[PDB]
Order: structure tokens, then sequence, then C-alpha cells
């Protein structure tokens, strides 16, 4: 079925390093955009093309390449890598310049100096109250992700092997561990809440499952400890009749 | 150039009718266009509309006035899966398709049970790295985070257990090696009346 | 006025 | 007392070699205001009527761009049509692109346009509803089952009874003075003897405006769709256009002959005859 | 692949006058392709100030302009225009008639 694809969905960038996103359709759209978003810009117009072959500027062209060699394709670039850049990239297609544009699933891109600030998350359970028990027979276990750079966070709750979408609900964003300091790291919360039952069968098993998004595999890791890579870091808890 | 959305976050309560605005400088515009974006995921086109006057498309409905430079969306019957930050995109010539900044809408849920109370939970991997939950407080009481730098206080977030047909909205803090209790965790916004604490 | 719209390559 | 925006594209391919030729022009009425040509050195939108100039920057801007995206398509649409019809890429081609709408009296939306020719022939034309397509041929018809999935059709239907319309009457009442005037046709006669027995008699309008005119000839009152010569009206460089019609006609009864000139610039026709 | 030859005519924006400033005006139409030559001659020589129009075209698709050039008559001079098209072996000339 015809559509729009970027890659990657996910990057991080050491400043000056260069950088190009993939974006490629096969709808036969003769019309596509780069857009930028950041948390509180909404998007901004990178560049543009009206057909296979041209190119236009944006409202931010400043920074980023682009070429339009045929119909399908429609790749960004970054020469330097500056930190200002850090944004969510997406790509979109429009049948012809003026009617709707269809977007892609978007990339996130973070630009830093540095990869040795980068940080995987630890994750912890903690299970309810016997006094909630008690008192709206509903048991809240709460999940934290805790001390990682940056946000490409994903967490998700897994009851005997099985995701739930139900009694669940999770920060829409992470939280500054140091809101004041550079290069801070970042926690995220979560509730999941399920009856009295559920939880007092000990045959139950609960996992806080953390997704997070770090280094390429092709990485330059130079540290004491290991590669801050993409990975799924999770934690457990079990039911409690008592 | 220029296309300027309401300023959010707005709150509609579940049920209402809600609306939402857009004004452009370009009186040549030609295409205008609403689209829907929870957070972070793609944007994704609510309608269309190209002619001055009315659009409806079940629960919504465009409206555009060319001569006033206006387009707007109308929300009949908020669902709370109508939670989400809303995008207009207006056309300004070619490939110039420019957009809002978003107008951030949040559907408040229908408490149908207010029982406000803050719990104490403890830890798996070991027991005293710490955690307050405050549950089942009314949509009118809102929570705040300023205290040290060490004490992290959540925004309130509304989960819906869809077999039992409740709704609860819960706020989580902590921070570790401390003197933090219950009592003093939700107090800088001052906590509800019957705020049931077990001790 | 030109046409913003309804222009797609044949 | 009727009026009409139209625009016309043409798109040439000049191969061997490359990059085409596109040159775009927009009248209002009988009146040429805006053009674009790819060959001229500002690769922008200009004016050519005095009342369109004093229009912002946003309009100049959205006009440039909207028509560097007229030319790309066409552009494209070169290379896809030589591929149609199994062209070589050897020869010059042409596409051709007019659309537009036209008002009453009141200026209410009359009717609207959007046709399409390749090589100079019919290719793809918006019928009158502005909801579907005559495809002139078998070729064409790929190109109208595209632009039924593309909704084409709707959104050149929103632009002619919309925006179209409604720029027509912004024009009409900023360009007043140019726009809304009549000069009433000029007239006058001349006679060459062509072979003793024989006259050339000819009927002169000038310096008119609109250029939509009727110069008919009379014997007796009668009409003579026979032996006449009619040319087609021309511009004079000023704004206005000249026309003439000429009969054959036997020495001796040039008084047997009238010139009837009907426009709207005058009161009542006039007919005129020899002294 | 239709070919349109071009119909030309010469002639005066201003009823001609000898010593009165005027402009001479050749206007050709319904030819095809767009391609086209178009010279204003001065006893047979190229006049080299000609504006001409942007070029447009009618309901039948044909093509249309307008060469032009300031001009001042006198009874002597004899003024024409030469068109060149690929409908034409060779250059066409018409020339300037005032008295017709």
């Amino acid at each position: 079925i015809a559509g729009i694809t970027q890659a990657p969905t996910s990057q991080i960038l050491a400043a000056g390093r260069r950088m190009t996103l993939r974006c490629t359709q096969d709808m036969r759209h003769n019309a596509m955009y780069w857009y930028r978003q950041d948390l509180g810009l909404g998007l901004r117009l990178i560049h543009y093309s009206n057909t296979a072959g041209t190119t236009g500027k944006g409202e931010v062209p400043d920074g980023y390449s682009v070429s339009r060699a045929n119909t399908d394709d429609f790749p960004l670039t970054l020469a330097s890598a500056v930190p200002s850049q850090t944004s969510v990239y997406f790509c979109a297609s429009s049948w012809s310049f003026g009617t709707e544009a269809f977007f892609g699933q978007g990339t996130r891109l973070t630009v830093v100096e540095d990869l040795n600030k980068v940080f995987p998350p630890e994750v912890a359970v903690f299970e309810p109250s016997e006094a909630e028990i008690s008192h709206t027979q509903k048991a809240t276990l709460v999940c934290l992700a805790t001390g990682f750079y940056p946000d490409h966070v994903e967490l998700s709750w897994w009851v005997n092997g099985k995701e739930v979408h139900s009694g669940v609900c999770t920060d829409p964003q992470p939280l500054k561990e140091q809101p004041a300091l550079n290069d801070s790291r970042y926690a995220l919360s979560s509730r999941l809440r399920v009856s009295a039952t559920f939880w007092q069968d000990p045959r139950n098993h609960f996992r806080c499952q953390v997704q997070f998004y770090g280094l390429s595999e092709n990485d330059e890791w130079t540290q004491d400890r290991a590669k801050p890579v993409t990975q799924i870091v999770s934690a457990e808890a079990w039911g409690r009749a008592d | 150039k220029e296309v300027e959305q309401n300023s959010g976050p707005l709150s509609v309560p579940e049920g209402a009718i809600a609306s939402l605005n857009c004004t452009y400088s370009y009186r040549g515009s030609q295409s205008f266009f609403w689209y829907r974006q929870y957070s972070g995921k793609s944007p994704e086109l609510i309608m269309f509309i190209y002619s001055n006057g009315d659009k409806e498309d079940g629960r919504f409905t465009a409206q555009l006035n060319k001569a006033s430079q206006y387009v707007s969306l109308l929300i009949r019957d908020s669902q709370p899966s109508d939670s989400a930050t809303y995008l207009c995109a207006v056309n300004f010539g070619g490939g110039k398709l420019i957009f809002g900044q978003g107008t951030e809408l949040s559907v408040k849920p229908n408490i149908q049970n207010p029982d406000p109370a803050v719990y104490q939970l403890r830890d798996s991997k070991s027991s005293d790295k710490s955690v307050c939950l405050f549950t089942d407080f009314d949509s009118q009481t809102n929570v705040s985070q300023s205290k040290d730098s060490d004490v992290y206080i959540t925004d309130k977030c509304v989960l819906d257990m869809r077999s039992m047909d409740f709704k609860s909205n819960s706020a989580v803090a902590w921070s570790n090696k401390s003197d933090f209790a219950c009592a003093n965790a939700f107090n800088n916004s001052i906590i509800p009346e019957d705020t049931f604490f077990p001790s | 006025e030109l046409a913003g719209i309804g222009i797609l390559t044949v | 007392g009727s009026h009409s925006m139209r625009y016309f594209f043409t798109s040439v391919s000049r191969p061997g070699r490359g990059e085409p030729r596109f040159i775009a022009v927009g009248y209002v009425d009988d009146t040429q205001f805006v053009r674009f040509d790819s060959d001229a050195a500002s690769q922008r939108m200009e004016p050519r009527a005095p009342w369109i100039e004093q229009e912002g920057p946003e309009y100049w801007d959205g006009e440039t761009r909207k028509v560097k995206a007229h030319s790309q398509t066409h552009r494209v649409d070169l290379g896809t049509l030589r591929g149609y019809y199994n062209q070589s890429e050897a020869g010059s081609h042409t596409v051709q692109r007019m659309y537009g709408c036209d008002v009453g009296s009141d200026w209410r939306f009359l009717r609207g346009y959007h046709q399409y020719a390749y090589d100079g022939k019919d290719y793809i034309a918006l019928k009158e509803d502005l909801r579907s397509w005559t495809a002139a041929d078998m070729a064409a018809q790929t190109t109208k089952h595209k632009w039924e999935a593309a909704h084409v059709a709707e959104q050149l239907r929103a632009y002619l009874e919309g925006t179209c319309v409604e720029w027509l009457r912004r024009y009409l009442e900023n360009g007043k003075e140019t726009l809304q005037r009549t000069d009433a046709p000029k007239t006058h006669m001349t006679h060459h003897a062509v072979s003793d027995h024989e006259a050339t008699l000819r009927c002169w309008a000038l310096s008119f405006y609109p250029a939509e005119i009727t110069l008919t000839w009379q014997r007796d009152g009668e009409d003579q769709t026979q032996d006449t010569e009619l040319v087609e009206t021309r511009p004079a460089g000023d704004g206005t256009f000249q026309k003439w019609a000429a009969v054959v006609v036997p020495s001796g009864q040039e008084q047997r002959y009238t010139c009837h000139v009907q426009h709207e610039g005058l009161p009542k026709p006039l007919t005129l005859r020899w002294e | 692949m239709i070919q349109r030859t071009p119909k030309i005519q010469v002639y005066s924006r201003h009823p001609a006058e000898n010593g009165k400033s005027n402009f001479l005006n050749c206007y050709v139409s319904g030819f095809h392709p767009s391609d086209i030559e178009v010279d204003l001659l001065k006893n047979g020589e190229r006049i080299e100030k000609v504006e001409h129009s942007d070029l447009s075209f009618s309901k039948d698709w044909s093509f249309y302009l307008l060469y032009y050039t300031e001009f001042t008559p006198t009874e002597k001079d004899e003024y024409a225009c030469r068109v060149n098209h690929v409908t034409l072996s060779q250059p066409k000339i018409v020339k300037w008639d005032r008295d017709m």
C-alpha cells in the first residue's frame, strides 16, 4: 500500500558531523516538504519541492541542503550539525502544490557536542499500597525511568507477557532532573491501576518496559562504561496476596 | 509568513462543543488545512477547505471566511480522545505550506467519584527509594511542582479502566534520600478537603 | 490571481 | 457589461539542448495586466497595467511561486506527453493552458473554464459543469483517470467559482479608470477603384474599447454574407483596437450599400454611406 | 503535427500624418508553432528599435504577437513587415499601405 517513509526514526549526532535524513514516497506525488518541530514553535517549513527536479527555500532553509533527483525521494541534509538543530523532523508530500500534505512518521534528532553525555534509563517498579487496597479496592503500580539523556524514551506496560492499554497513564513529556544545569538527564513516570483481586493474585506478572534510543552500533565509544545504545530496560513486580 | 492560532493550552469539558480558530495574512491564500497531532506522533489530516462557507465531517465542522482571513474548527460532542494538539496550515503559493503554532487541547474527564487521597508506595529493587502517589482528585484540583530542586512531582494524568467503567487522575512524587513525607508533598498547591492520609 | 490549487501534472 | 479574467500559459520544449521556454500572461477582459517570462532576467511575475502595481509584496511573491509552480508542472508535462505519444526527443513541442472566469453585468459568476492543448490541439478540457472532463484522445484518458482520482476538478471549481470571480471584482474596482471605460469607435470610409467598372469600398472602425464590435454590410438594407472581406480585430498598441470591413462592388451604385457599426460605447448603431 | 501560417497586418497606431510622430505596427496572428521572426523595414532596411507584446493565444490555440516601433511618416518613406515562420520557404513581406 502506497505511503511515505522516513529513516531513521531516531538519531543522536556529534556536533560538526554531517547527516542525511531519507524520505521516500510511492504515491506518485509531485510535491514534497521538510519541516521541523520544536517543543513550542509548531512546524516550520525548511525546504520544499513542487515537482521532481526542482526545489525551494521555506521559512528556515538556513542550515540544511536538499535534493530532488526524482519523484520518489527527497533527502534532507545537514552539513555542520549545530546543537540548535535538535528538533523533530517531518517529511510530508502532496499530489500537487496546494493540496493536502501527508506526513511521514517523523525523526527525533538530538545534536550534542559530546557523546559521553548520553545515558540509558534506570527503571524501577513501585508496588501499590495496602492503604489504597483497603480504601478504594484498586491497586496502583508506578514505574520510574531515571537518569537518561536524551529523552528518546518509550514506556509500556506488560501483564503476563501481554501489553495493556487500560488503567495506564504516562507523563506526556519527560521531566528534567536538573531544570537549569546543561545537558541534564531526564525522568519519566507511569501509573498502572488494576483491581484488588488482580493485584492480589500472586500468579500475575507486571513489567514496566522502557525502549530507549541511543547510539548507533557503529559509533566510537571510548569511556569506561558500556555503550549507551538503543536498548530495552525493564523492571518487574509480581503479585502479592498479602 | 504569518499563520496564527489560538494560544493554548485550552481545556474543554467532555461532551461539550470545542472551538479553534486560525488567522492568516495572505489574502490570496486558496487552501486551508486542519491537522490533529497526538504527543510524539505525526500530524494527521482532520480536514481541508477551499471555499467560503461550511464543511461538515461527522463531529467536525470547518468554517472558512476569505474576506476575514479566517478558518475555524468546531468539534461537536467532545470525546476525551480529541485531547491532542491542533494544527492550522495554509498555503501561501507553491510549495509554501505554512503551519500555525498549534493549539493544545485537553478534554477533562468527568470524575464520577472524587475521593482525594495520598498514598505511599515502597520499592522492589530494595525498599527505601521512596515514592508518594496522589489519586482520585476531581478535575477541579491542579498540581504544582515548586519544592526543592530535589523533589519531583509530575503533572496530573488520567487513566481509564474500561472493564470497570472507572476513571482516575493521579500525580506521582519522589526524591530518593530524604525525610520526604506524604503530608508534605502536595502542599505547594494546597491539597483538597477530605485528603485521606494512612498512618 | 493565479490558481493555487488544481494544477496537476498530466 | 459582462467581464472576464483569463490566464494563458505557453510551454515550449527546445530539444537537442535544454531549458524550455515558458510564457504566462494574464488578462482582465481585453487588457493584459501581468506576465511571466522564463527567458527574462527577473524570474518574477511582472506588472503590465498601471493598477496592478499598487499590490503588495505578498501578492507578487505569491503569484511568482504559483507561476513557477505552473512552469515546473508544464516541464514535467513535456517529458510525459513525449512519452505518451512515442515522439523522439529531437523535436520541439508545445503545451498550452488557458483558464479563467466570466461574470455578468452585476459581476456575479457566469461561467468557468480550464483547457489544455498539446502541439496546438485539444488534449483535456474541464467541462462547463466543472465536475467532469473531455479527453480528446486515447492517450488523454490516462491523464483523465489520474485527474479524477486526484479530485482536480473540485479544486478547479473552487478556484473558478470563488477566487477567480472575487479577484476579478477586486481588479475591476481597483482598475476602475482603465477597465470600466468604453471608447466609442471613430469611424470613416475609403473608396479605391479596382477595374474601371469596379471599386472596393471599406468601412473603418478605430480607437474603440473593448475589442468586441460588429461591422456589417448591407445593400438596400439586405444581408451580405456573400461578397464580404472581414479582417480580425487588431490592437492599436495604445489600449484600443482597430478593425475594418470591405466589399467589392460594380461602379455606380456606391449609394446602394451601407455599413453598420455596433459597439457598446455607442448610444445607437452607426450606419454610414458615401457622400 | 499541425502547422499554421501567420496572418500579417501592417498599419499605424494613429492615422498617418507627415511630420507627426506615430507608431508602425505589424500584427502577426493565427500561427503555429510559436517560433517566429518579425522585422520592421524602412526603405527595405531593418529597423533596430522594435518592441513586441508578450506571446498569447486565441480560442483555437493559434498564437498572436504585435511588433511595433516609433516612427515619423514622410511622403517618400516606405515601410514594411517581414515575417519568417517554419511554414514559409522564404520571408514574407507586406508593405504598409496608408491609403487602405
